[PDB]
């Protein structure tokens, strides 16, 4: 019910009763998570600016962590583009009646931050004080991990989030995909990407997708076209399907292959 | 100076509390069963009314109140209650002992700004009428209290999750507790033998140092029963104008037994809207059985998050 | 230059309970009589303390220090004030716990310096001489919100101004006593400060308190007695008290009724005595106050067993909250 | 501004790989056993034969390539190889991971000068002449962009060889991505020799080779084997004559069996002393009277600890 | 220009060792049983004697003396005892190993304050630290310009002292290399360490075990002297001698009872029980002590090791 | 400019036990002959020690350094000092320990870069004794220390790079001796990779006595506490313990180097003692027995005048055992 549980809180936010809470979209990492998160801004009204930032996009060196929580909140409105240090000290005072004036209306933002369990206790703090505003928007989160030690303390918490805030938001999990659900995804992303494939090639493309990854299959759709271009065949047959598999793997295979390599080296 | 600062409140934390308006006692010192929203807590509410009189008889001199109860057992409840029987419009501000980990405000400053949220006529409002400036509004209230035109009244301070405060803030809290003006503070835990942050080597009850424990008083709230639980949400639906079915109260109480209460009570406003999907009026059973599998808690999610992560 | 008469500025909550002792209760030959001067029992701890009072008076106390190690709840800080009252009518006395040095309002050494200023006595103490010439105060809790800076050059300035009034003849200087409760909280960065302060002439005498035996020292990685380095474990005088008897209990409990003017029947004095040695003595005396104003609610001002066996059930003890919350979270682990 | 800066390249980092001339590729999309500098390890070379197609059709959008293998499977070899097939003096900077912990500088400045080492005219060398710093950055970024909009000198993105990756920290993984998702970004190809460990700077969060999923889906995975005693002699034989040392067939086959005792690099760095031993014995080639001499006088890596641990146990009781 | 800053020498640690006169041997380089205040330990005393004759012979370039020994045998006592055979009242600055962890003072700025209490100068003698308090970087700089002329003038003279540092295992890794670089410049004082522990990890590196908490490169420029435990057939003398300094008459069986304490616990606990024991005789109206007092005190005050056992068994 | 009068401030006593080292002692065909200029035994390293020295003259050493592994008592210093003489009659030899970077009078940069200049007529670090500021006063100015900046270096670097073609000024490689390498952490090693990129970087000899440990600064183990990327550019040479006869020539050198005479019975019992505890331990007892006979004035020590020193002055090893024996008497009740 990735689109059916999504419409539930989608009516409250334009009813006007999300105040004090926001969205967290957890799940497997990258399950169309940002994709359905962006689609909520597509499911929202006429001008809904979106952002997809990281849990560890705060740990920066040009900008400080406090700077990392001043900009994207202003981007997820936008007052950032009207801004682009203390440059906010004027325009926040100036537009205090420009919104009532009536040139361009104002909207909140559709802030999504990827993998919020990459945060710490000092940065969850500023989420509360920033969400006190009336222009403070609806926010969206992500994680894949439950009972996790919080960065900054000797105390764990599920979801990486302070336990009071875990009951001060709303919780989404994206449903994983099955054999037909992979079969529609790569098919849609075959005619989107328009390189001739025989009908059996879409079928076994799910067979590695259920084992290894999901963008691993779309990784080969440009390369195996060129080894098909190497024979000038103009359709990637079952050969290049079962050729580059030996050349291109995923890491949990490969790091295991060093793992079945390392032990006998430390044994004999 | 400019004394029209009428409403400065973080209204959202107390937003699910605007139904509670009385402890519900007799004059003679027992506890009613269900009056002004307070249900149960029969060995708990008399503890409130006792500290009511020791506030009023000027004998809360240098002592403290600790609330010990599991989450869902009404720790936020009775703290709001005490400010409702010492007259109305007494300041009441909830804070969490993890909030002091600000990035740009010193742990001195974020407390004193929230201390002066708790004393009214507030003290927090008179420093945001205009903008240290605190020293400039030292004399402003000084002339009023010797004019007798505005009174001085103590309030109540509420700290949650308080194991996440180190050794440091306690000694700011301990000494600043000891004026003849300072508002009384309610502690709130759910910890056993814990390790105090800041040392990692001193352990004690409640994650609290051995200095400020003997002068703290200890109150337990217990768990609930569903027939206690079912009247809570029945109180809630009338306060929000949302009609509801009988088996809805039977069904929703079970998740109060299952997880906790605060997970249960947030679910109305979407299930109200889930009824408005089909355009009906009552919250019939199919709306009630639909939500807890779609949306999660922190408890059963981290079970199914980490297990399906494997 | 206007403070000889702003003499005493202290807390009335710290000296608000323990007023019921004036002295230690001794004869000329260092024996007590088991009930005198407020101090009650464990006479061996009493009669050794007079030697510390004797050694102060003779001029050979210098460098040596006092430490009391007993169970938490047997009148550790109680013994130290009797030393003050048996040292004259006005000898200063400052109660400092272990964690009081970890200020964020000031550094780790100025408070311990300001600890030492309170224990230097002069009649018409040195610490209040500093606080008027430094800053202007005397307000309500608005100034208890913020702070000031205590200028260091003022302290040497009065140390140059005490070079006027000491040897002149107006002012005599009397050494007080400083008191450190729960000594196992202080890091080794301040133990050297205690080493570098006792050697002065007008340096006071120090009494420390604890409940810890062999432990890892705060600051280093070494298990030691009392959380104290070895070199400063040995210049000390160390006394130990037992847990209290039951004849000792009602002996204090009688004296702790007239302080809070409570008039108690002969049923409570049974059960408060047995409950007093079950949780703590400190939890018992705390219960006396609140049960009294339930008695006025039930109309008749003589406390019988009904209020006490309600307020013990209303207000739990910390020794079973650490059971009850632990027994809850035991049931939390079971899936 | 001053375009005559002829020599700024650390030649000793590219000294032991001079003998590569190509990948040795087919127009059939295959490789050969010995061609233009390489020997063996064909699908490893042919996976580069895949990436040279998408580096010339510009299909590496946001993408890069890791190399995975034990030490001595030619990880530096394929690294310096690809700059040749990209054509006409592609700039190259080998960068190890742990070259970033210096007290003179913060960690991010070591990286951007390598970013300005990566892409005739390079970006690091413009900033050495002009001084006699981050203030200098846009004033040189403007002018050659003005020159390329005038059409003065071409600017082709090069190859970055990020070596020794498992001791890299967190804040650079975040830092690297921001210029990576441009079109002016160069290729940043990895090498690794350490498995399942914690990302440095998280201290608890493990990852395959300590790199986050942030990067693990944008980077392409290749796996190598280890060399057989047939194949590795041609590695030694080619480097023996580019170092210009006459060698018999006889003693060389005693040299190679050390290459399955320790790494291949321990085999090759003793070539220069063992030759200069024989110039004291007064010959011009080397025979078996030298390979028995050197490997009992210059010790390896792993036996150096293994000797000392085996006798320290009895010395300190 | 001041040559009277004579208010020096904090004394309260060394005031408990007034009885010691030096080392006191024969011309044959062997030990007497009780001479120049010192009593017993005939083993290690010629080890002082061979070392101290190397001092005037100037053989000790870049060397030091360790004193490995249990707590409470007189490792302070022998350390003072060689500082009277340097003669002409050389300075002697003991300290504590944990005196370097202070609050406002940098860790280098105490060792300068330590070393300048070891560099001594109608001839009167002061330390270099004394001429530092006479004027109170260049604050401690321009006091070189006073003294470098004077040995070139030929009136005052530089003499070396004894920087006896006790309980070295608290010290971290930084002060060693500041010591070691400053151990052997030209006329730096003789450095003597003492401690009581075995394999001690150096503070700050957490993996290198080492003997006595010392980095291993330094220790092999240092000579190691030990001192055993005492026997009660002579251990009676030292407390009797110390009390003979303070005019205290005591009975003998009480001192024979007092000898049990020095066997059960430290000698440092043992000599403590005189002045808070003799003062009780004045209350009972006696000048000399009898067996009741040393009895009565022994249950009144407890030692640190006694404080360890009784507290934990009554804690649980 | 005003600094050619900087001839030497040499170390004489800290390198003062290693007086009797005057070369490696080789053959022209690079063969050991076991008795020449002090080196007794240890041919296995010393035969290999001649090899790198030949690679130094041919310029084949850039990108390669020497690591010596050995126990306490098998010549980490002598073979290092033995390479100094045959490389040149006057070369800089600088023998700091790894702990010397852990000073509080400077950061870890300024300790090593100054130590790095120390092995480059005169030394490049010796120029910084006057041409930065004036130090070298009476002994109390060892106790304090000021800071030289980087500004003095490029002014000093400007003369000698352009006095290089003058003929009066010359540059010569020294050798840097880093004792106890695992004390250092990877904050310092990455500085050393930039150090050996230069043209005039001297040759590098480092010392160790450990096997597998962890790198300090991070959480991964390696050989020696050095990461692989520096290990794979090394020449690796270990040594062997001396035998009893090997010492029997060794101890004859230093007593000959300090004009004392010991008995033929007393000789072999002394190397019994050195083979009991430590080779370094046998050294300190000697002059410590020299004063012993000087009271009885017998001008040659005997064996009874040795054990008196041995009864007094302990070793490092039994100094640990007796402390654990008293520590046995503490924790056992
Ligand atoms: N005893 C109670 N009776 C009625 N309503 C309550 C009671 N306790 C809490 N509530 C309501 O349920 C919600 C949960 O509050 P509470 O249980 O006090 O905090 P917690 O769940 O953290 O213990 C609050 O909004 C409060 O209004
Ligand atoms: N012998 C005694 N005489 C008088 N009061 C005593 C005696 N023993 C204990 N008390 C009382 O017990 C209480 C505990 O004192 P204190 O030392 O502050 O606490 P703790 O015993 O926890 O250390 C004090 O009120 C003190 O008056
Ligand atoms: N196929 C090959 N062709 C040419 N040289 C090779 C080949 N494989 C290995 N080598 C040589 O072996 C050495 C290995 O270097 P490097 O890649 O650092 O080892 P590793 O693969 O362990 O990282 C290089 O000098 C390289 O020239
Ligand atoms: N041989 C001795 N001669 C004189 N005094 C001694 C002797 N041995 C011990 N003492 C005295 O006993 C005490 C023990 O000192 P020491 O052994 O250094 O241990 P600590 O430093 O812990 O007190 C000192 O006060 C010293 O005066
Ligand atoms: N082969 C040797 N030739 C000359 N002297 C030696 C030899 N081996 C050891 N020594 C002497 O033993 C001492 C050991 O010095 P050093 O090399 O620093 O210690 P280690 O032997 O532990 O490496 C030195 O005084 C040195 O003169």
């Amino acid at each position: 019910a990735a689109r059916r549980a999504a419409g539930v809180v989608l009516e409250m936010i334009r009813e006007g009763k999300i105040a004090g809470r926001a969205v967290l979209i957890a799940g497997q990492p990258g399950t169309g998570k940002t994709a359905i998160a962006m689609g909520m801004a597509q499911a929202l009204g006429p001008d809904t600016p979106f952002t997809a930032i990281a849990g560890s996009e705060i740990f920066s060196l040009e900008m400080s962590k406090t700077e990392a929580l001043t900009q994207a909140f202003r981007r997820s409105i936008s007052l950032h583009e009207i801004d682009v240090s203390e440059v906010r000290e004027q325009i926040n005072a100036k537009v205090a009646e420009w919104r009532e004036e009536g040139k361009a209306e104002i909207i909140p933002g559709v802030l999504f931050i990827d993998e919020v369990h990459m945060l710490d206790i000092e940065s969850f703090s500023f989420l509360n004080r920033a969400l006190e505003s009336d222009m403070a928007p609806v926010l969206i989160m992500a994680t894949n991990r439950g009972i996790t030690r919080i960065r900054g303390t000797s105390y764990q918490s599920p979801h990486g989030i302070p336990i009071d805030l875990l009951d001060r938001l709303l919780i989404v999990s994206t449903t994983p995909y099955s054999e037909k659900d992979t079969k529609q995804i790569l098919r849609i992303r075959c005619e989107e990407e328009d390189v001739e494939m025989s009908e059996d090639a879409y079928t076994v493309l799910t067979r590695i997708g259920l084992e290894t990854s999901l963008r691993y299959a779309i990784q080969l759709i440009t390369a195996a076209s060129l080894v098909c271009r190497k024979r000038k065949g103009t359709e990637v047959q079952v050969d290049d399907i079962k050729r580059v598999y030996s050349l291109f793997l995923d890491e949990s295979r490969s790091t295991q292959y060093m793992k079945e390599y390392q032990d006998a080296f430390l044994f004999n | 100076k400019i004394e029209e600062v009428k409403s400065t409140t973080k209204t959202q934390r107390i937003a699910s509390h605007s139904h509670v308006k009385g402890l519900g006692l007799d004059e003679s010192g027992l506890a009613k069963q269900a009056a002004s929203g307070l249900v149960g807590q029969e060995n708990a509410r008399e503890a409130c009314g006792v500290i009511v009189e020791l506030i009023k008889s000027k004998k809360m001199a240098g002592r403290a109140v600790l609330l010990a109860g599991p989450p869902g057992t009404g720790k936020t409840a009775l703290a709001l209650a005490i400010a409702q029987e010492l007259g109305s419009k007494v300041p009441f501000c909830p804070m969490v002992g993890s909030e002091v980990y600000s990035t740009e405000i010193k742990k001195t400053e974020v407390l004193m700004e929230n201390f002066r949220r708790a004393i009214g006529l507030t003290l927090h409002d008179l420093d945001v009428a205009n903008a240290k400036l605190r020293g400039e509004i030292n004399k402003v209230v000084n002339k009023y209290i010797d004019q007798g035109i505005a009174e001085l009244v103590p309030g109540v301070l509420f700290v949650d999750e308080v194991h996440m405060l180190d050794i440091e803030c306690f000694t700011y809290l301990h000494r600043a507790l000891e004026s003849s003006i300072a508002p009384i503070v309610i502690f709130a835990s759910n910890r056993g033998n814990c390790v105090i942050r800041g040392t990692e080597d001193i352990t004690s009850p409640h994650g609290i140092p051995l200095d400020l424990l003997d002068r703290v008083m200890i109150i337990r709230t217990m768990l609930y029963t569903p027939q206690e639980m079912k009247q809570i949400i029945k109180i809630r639906a009338q306060t929000e104008g949302i009609n509801i079915s009988e088996e809805a109260l039977n069904h929703l109480g079970e998740i109060g037994t299952k997880t906790t209460l605060r997970y249960s009570v947030q679910l109305l406003t979407p299930a109200n809207l889930l009824a408005k999907i089909n355009g009906k009026d009552s919250i019939e059973k199919e709306h009630v059985e639909e939500i807890s599998e779609l949306f999660y808690d922190a408890k059963s999610s981290a079970k199914i998050l980490a297990d399906q992560q494997d």
